[PDB]
């Protein structure tokens, strides 16, 4: 689950 | 000349 | 004991000691391309070794 | 345990056991000096020494771990 | 091929499906190629600042010639200043003249790891690789190996694509030298995405079969999890210590690729296990 | 519980015997149980069983289980058991028309081995 | 002396490679130094990495010069022979005569084993005497070599990682100390430990059961295990039972069965191998056909 | 296609 | 008294785009120490005499 | 019967194929064959695909192949002259001198062997004597008597004072050391040499 | 009942060659092939095929290796507590 976006970042909402 | 395996 | 691991086929075989080695295997495995090719290194035999069978395998 | 008196009585298993061990290289010993297996020559006197020491034997068996050094291996096995 | 994608980049409008036909080939075919980093390193930085560099240093600058570096650089011990003078030039040189120099630096870059040069000089020598490999790519690969080579068989293109570990053989200096592990590790990258290729061609090549599938993925695998398991064995510290940072941030980085690519192989990775003393290391790079 | 059926030949048989390896309970009764519940099913299944009709002679299936044990004392999940209790739920049917598991036809012999440790 | 000796050896050694047996007076000389240099040596005979090691002969020396050409020759590749190499082969006393020159002459670059054709029984009832009369004439050569077989050794250890062997193991025995204890001059019995040493096989079974041959037991996977974890060895490779492909692994790579003499009684047809382990200790298989004739 | 240990 | 960085510089049998020469190890192999034990006898007979002594 | 750039030809297309496979009989018939296939093809073609064929087969698994490799070596160095071979065979020879297994170490030691007596005196007393004299001190008994054996087949073909200035020396060290044969074989050696 | 629960501390196998009695030894070795204690079962199977009990000797080499056993363990409690 998502291997480039790292756990502390905001997700992406839509 | 039976056997191969020596079986004795 | 009955896992028989297929190195050949599954990459999470094959630990760190014997990597590089089974990796040239492999590649000369598929380098080589011969008409029969095979996925176990080490089929010796698995109980018996039957020179009636062998001789009837055989012509 | 040879200075004490009751003791080799009480120790008799250990002894069996080494002199079942001597017994059985002697036996497969070829050599027909007994010296060339130094060790076991060094064993057998102390053995015979230890239960002549605690009173088990005659004191000509207590020699024996004298005669030991030059006695053929056969000899010392029978 | 690569020069030639680039002047289809710059003459895109011109052209009307010829660049996306070509695009679409290499990225078909050549991925070692067509990896981003080159590319972004070539589309650089608009504020012309090489530009006006150029266009107001090259000037006639007394003819600097491969012979006479090749004289100053073989004699670089007696000399380093004229050597670094020269490349100075070089690298204010622009991207098509460089060609005739590449036969020098590849192939005397063993003096260079002699320990007691200047990392100016080193960083020099990089930057020039960095503009040839984004020239003229595979021949500069081949040189570069053949010429790292610890001191010497001769290795060939095809000899690359199957076995990139070769890669890895080079020396201890040049794990424990900074730029030109940059170099090894750019060179590791694209010949394993070579291999990938490779493999794929000689496959389909061969058909002349399931399992032929299942083997190459097994194959490509282990490989370039065998190159991971190398780079890291390179990140351990030797004995001779009981730089070494800088080679550490290289490696982890190249990694930090690897993983984004797939992450199969980190899977496959850390059930080989590697070295608990890499682990925490490894932990804060990638 | 089984290892070879009636219909299984000299080959399986040795390699089970064989292969055989010591990992159960001294679950004599149960084992014993099974024994002659499958013996009594493959006698009411040839159905020369005359229940009513006397018992003939002629009709016979001369049965001989050897059972080989140790001697030693019986386990049971539940702890010791010192009397050889044969298990009284039965789930063969007609087993009810039989006072006993087992018929005339069938011997049981059994073998202790007690051979010394020295 | 001991130089022309050697010299006379050396003559025999060719001899011997052109396929002509020796004189009556020169087997009694050679036993005699053979007994003289199998004496010394003990029960479990180390043999020091790198060698070659080879499973069953049994008297073809046509395959025999074969494996040679195979595996290098003599003087320069440290072997290993693993027994039965007597018993109903044609130049049976030519390939004897042949190893035991081979020992003598080099004594430690190569080390032979006694299996359980090589006793006077066996020799009996399986023509070796047969065929040593029609040769020779008398039984001389018949009892000096039954003499020299009382003096062969008992089992091979490699770098104490393998345990080279004929048969396989026994529930008499447990340790490389019993075997060292063990008293080898003496033609084997038909009950005991040097008895079921050279009678065993390997099975798939577990525990312990009766061999068919009638000499010995049969041992299982997990008594193999016991026995490697017992003494710390990592690989057992025994020679008696005869296999197809030329070797076979047994109790999940515990155990080697090693054949090595191609087309038994010349009817089989089998193919026959050999392991060679390079000194730091890795194994390599060559395999071969019987050479035509 | 491999994406564990085969046998489990 | 009683690696792999090293494997690839030296790897491959000098083939390079063939096979291995050995098909395999069988363990560790080499077992390396081999180490005797010879520090001293002597002082170790008084060592032996002052335990013996302390059980007389 | 038939001429051998007729027949050469007509084989070309299956050598590579046949050089390498089953039978170490066939192998060993191909490696007694093919110099005549090199003397007719000449340097190039030979230089440019056979030359990794003989260093297969002299680091290939059979010692009647690798010995078969070396007289074929031996047939390819007097047919196509000493300077090139020491351009092109004799580093191969010497850089697969140091691998780990004993059994190339034999390989190289047989090959120097021939080699010496081919390529007159000048490229073994410069060459192949300090690999070999290196190659003296090995831990491993077999190469150690090997080596001596070889410096046996190799001193009467040197000058006397290359001899007595380096062989007398590692020779007299294969005397003092400890195993019996090679102590004989270094025995041997300096008896036939004559060097004391 | 006191060999049911898993929450043990009390060092199973190494007490394993203190117990002498056969038929909690084959408790033992069924309840650990049971949940899959491979090594412990093979350590159980070694102690039972102990030539030193075998429980049908002459009783004397039984009582005797009853009381080694026994002043061997109660010596181990008393060096682990106090
Ligand atoms: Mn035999
Ligand atoms: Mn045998």
């Amino acid at each position: 689950t998502s291997p480039s976006y790292s756990p502390t970042s905001p997700s992406y909402s839509p | 000349s039976p056997k191969y395996s020596p079986t004795s | 004991k009955d896992l028989k691991p297929q190195t050949f086929r599954n990459a999470y075989d094959i630990p760190r000691r014997n990597l590089l080695d089974h990796l040239t295997r492999m590649r000369s495995n598929l380098l080589k391309s011969t008409r029969r090719f095979l996925k176990g290194q080490d089929e010796d035999q698995v109980h018996s070794v039957p020179i009636a069978q062998m001789g009837n395998y055989q012509e | 345990v040879a200075a004490a008196p009751p003791a080799l009585c009480y120790c008799s298993v250990l002894l069996r056991g080494l002199l079942a061990a001597l017994l059985g290289h002697w036996e497969a010993s070829r050599h027909p000096d007994t010296t060339h297996s130094p060790w076991h020559l060094e064993a057998s006197c102390t053995l015979v020494a230890v239960m002549a020491e605690g009173s088990l034997l005659p004191p000509a068996l207590g020699n024996m771990h004298e005669v030991f050094s030059q006695l053929a291996p056969f000899e010392v096995r029978l | 091929i690569k020069f030639l994608i680039r002047q289809a980049q710059g003459l895109q409008q011109e052209l009307g499906g010829l660049h996306s036909a070509l695009l679409r080939l290499l990225a078909t075919n050549y991925p070692h190629l067509c990896i981003v980093d080159d590319w972004i390193c070539e589309e650089e930085i608009t504020g012309t600042d090489a530009l006006l560099r150029r266009m107001l240093l090259t000037n006639n600058a007394k003819n600097h010639s491969p012979k006479q570096l090749q004289e100053a650089f073989s004699a670089v011990p007696v000399n380093n200043t004229q050597v670094m003078q020269i490349i100075e030039h070089l690298t204010l040189l622009s991207a098509s003249e460089l060609i005739p120099y590449a036969e020098v630096l590849t192939s005397n870059m063993s003096q260079l790891l002699n320990s007691g040069v200047p990392r100016r000089i080193l960083q020099t020598v990089n930057k020039l690789w960095m503009v040839l490999n984004t020239v003229m790519p595979r021949r500069l690969w081949v040189m570069t190996v053949n010429a790292l080579q610890p001191s010497q068989q001769k290795y060939t293109q095809n000899d690359l694509m199957i076995d990139p570990l070769i890669v890895l053989r080079c020396d201890q200096r040049v794990h424990r030298c900074p730029p030109l592990m940059d170099i090894t590790l750019h060179m590791l990258n694209g010949y394993l995405l070579a291999s990938k290729a490779y493999l794929s061609a000689h496959l389909k090549e061969t058909e002349q079969e399931v399992t032929r599938e299942e083997l190459k993925n097994a194959l490509l695998a282990a490989q370039d999890s065998a190159a991971v398991q190398i780079l890291l064995e390179i990140c351990l510290p030797t004995e001779e210590e009981k730089n070494l940072r800088e080679v550490q941030c290289l490696i982890c980085c190249l990694l930090h690729q690897m993983y984004i690519a797939d992450p199969n192989i980190a899977k496959l990775v850390h059930f080989q296990g590697y070295p608990c003393e890499l682990l925490p290391l490894t932990v804060a790079g990638i | 519980a089984i290892k070879a059926g009636w219909k299984e030949n000299h080959a399986t048989f040795m390699n089970e015997l064989k292969n055989l390896q010591a990992e159960g309970l001294t679950t004599l009764g149960q084992s014993l149980r099974t024994a002659f519940d499958l013996l009594n099913l493959n006698r009411l299944v040839t159905g020369i069983d005359n229940y009513g009709q006397g018992r003939n002679p002629f009709f016979l299936e001369p049965a001989i289980i050897i059972t080989i044990t140790d001697g030693s004392k019986l386990t049971t999940t539940s702890g010791v058991q010192d009397e050889l209790h044969l298990p009284l739920n039965s789930p063969l049917p007609g087993s009810e028309l039989t006072k006993e598991p087992f018929r005339w036809d069938q011997r049981l012999f059994a073998l202790v081995l007690r051979l010394p440790g020295t | 002396d001991e130089k022309v000796f050697t010299k006379e050896l050396d003559q025999w050694i060719e001899q011997l490679n052109e396929c002509k047996q020796l004189s009556e007076s020169q087997v009694k000389s050679l036993c005699e130094k053979a007994k003289e240099i199998l004496t010394k040596e003990s029960n479990v005979q180390e043999v020091r990495c790198p060698v070659t090691v080879c499973g069953d002969v049994h008297g073809q020396f046509h395959d025999l010069m074969e494996l040679f050409r195979i595996g290098g020759k003599s003087p320069d590749t440290n072997y290993l022979f693993m027994g039965d190499y007597v018993d109903r082969g044609y130049y049976s006393v030519e390939t004897v005569t042949l190893l035991v020159a081979l020992k003598v002459r080099y004594r430690e670059r190569i080390t032979i084993l006694r299996g359980n054709h090589e006793s006077r029984q066996i020799t009996q009832v399986y023509g070796f005497y047969d065929e040593c009369l029609r040769k020779y004439g008398n039984a001389n050569v018949w009892k000096y070599f039954t003499d020299l077989f009382d003096y062969l050794p008992l089992t091979a250890l490699v770098d104490g990682q393998i345990f080279c062997l004929h048969g396989g193991l026994s529930p008499s025995i447990d340790t490389l100390d019993h075997i060292r204890a063990l008293d080898r001059l003496q033609e084997v019995p038909h009950e005991g430990p040097m008895c079921d040493l050279l009678w065993s096989d390997p099975d798939d079974r577990g525990g312990w059961g009766i061999s068919p041959r009638g000499a010995g037991y049969t041992f299982g996977q997990d008594i193999s295990e016991t026995f490697n974890h017992a003494n710390g060895l990592t690989l057992v490779s025994r020679a008696h039972q005869l296999v197809m492909e030329g070797y076979n692994w047994c109790h999940d790579r515990n155990v080697v069965t090693i054949f090595s003499a191609p087309n038994y009684c010349y009817r089989c047809g089998n193919q026959a191998a050999i392991m060679e382990l390079d000194d730091t200790l890795k194994y390599s298989f060559l395999q071969f056909d019987p050479a035509p004739r | 296609t491999s994406p564990s240990y085969s046998p489990t | 008294g009683q690696t792999n960085r090293r494997h690839t510089a030296a790897v491959p049998g000098p083939g390079g785009i063939w096979s291995v020469f050995h098909a395999g190890v069988i363990g560790r192999g080499l077992k390396p120490p081999k180490f005797v034990q010879s520090r001293n006898q002597q002082e170790v007979i008084y060592n032996t005499q002052s335990l013996l002594s302390l059980l007389v | 019967v038939i001429g051998i750039r007729q027949l050469s030809q007509s084989l070309l297309p299956a050598i590579v194929e046949l050089a390498e496979d089953a039978k170490w009989r066939v192998r060993l018939a191909i490696i007694e064959y093919m110099p005549l296939l090199a003397g007719q093809l000449g340097v190039e073609f030979f230089d440019e695909k056979l030359n990794s064929l003989c260093m297969a087969w002299l680091v290939d698994h059979v010692y009647a192949i690798r010995e078969a490799a070396t007289s074929n070596l031996k047939k390819l160095v007097e047919k196509f002259g000493k300077e090139w071979a020491h351009a092109t065979i004799i580093p191969k020879v010497l850089a697969m001198s140091g691998d780990p297994n004993y059994l190339h170490r034999m390989t190289t030691l047989f090959c120097i062997n021939v080699l010496s007596e081919v390529c007159g005196q000048d490229i073994t007393t410069k060459h192949m004597l300090p690999t070999v004299l290196r190659m003296a001190g090995d831990p491993v008994a077999n190469v150690r008597f090997n080596v001596a054996k070889s410096l046996q087949k190799i001193g009467p073909i040197l000058d006397n004072s290359t001899l007595q200035s380096e062989v007398k020396p590692i020779l007299e060290k294969l005397t003092q050391d400890q195993d019996v044969d090679v102590k004989y074989f270094a025995q041997e050696a300096l008896t036939v040499l004559s060097l004391a | 009942k006191s060999l049911q629960e898993q929450n043990s501390h009390d060092a199973m196998d190494s007490y394993y060659d203190y117990i002498w009695d056969v038929t909690i030894l084959e408790y033992l070795t069924y309840l650990h092939h049971k949940r899959g204690e491979t090594d412990k079962r093979q350590i159980a199977i070694k102690a039972i095929g102990q030539t030193e009990l075998n429980a049908s000797n002459p009783e004397e080499v039984l009582q005797l290796a009853a009381q080694r056993r026994k002043k061997k363990f109660l010596q181990a409690m008393a060096k682990l507590y106090f």
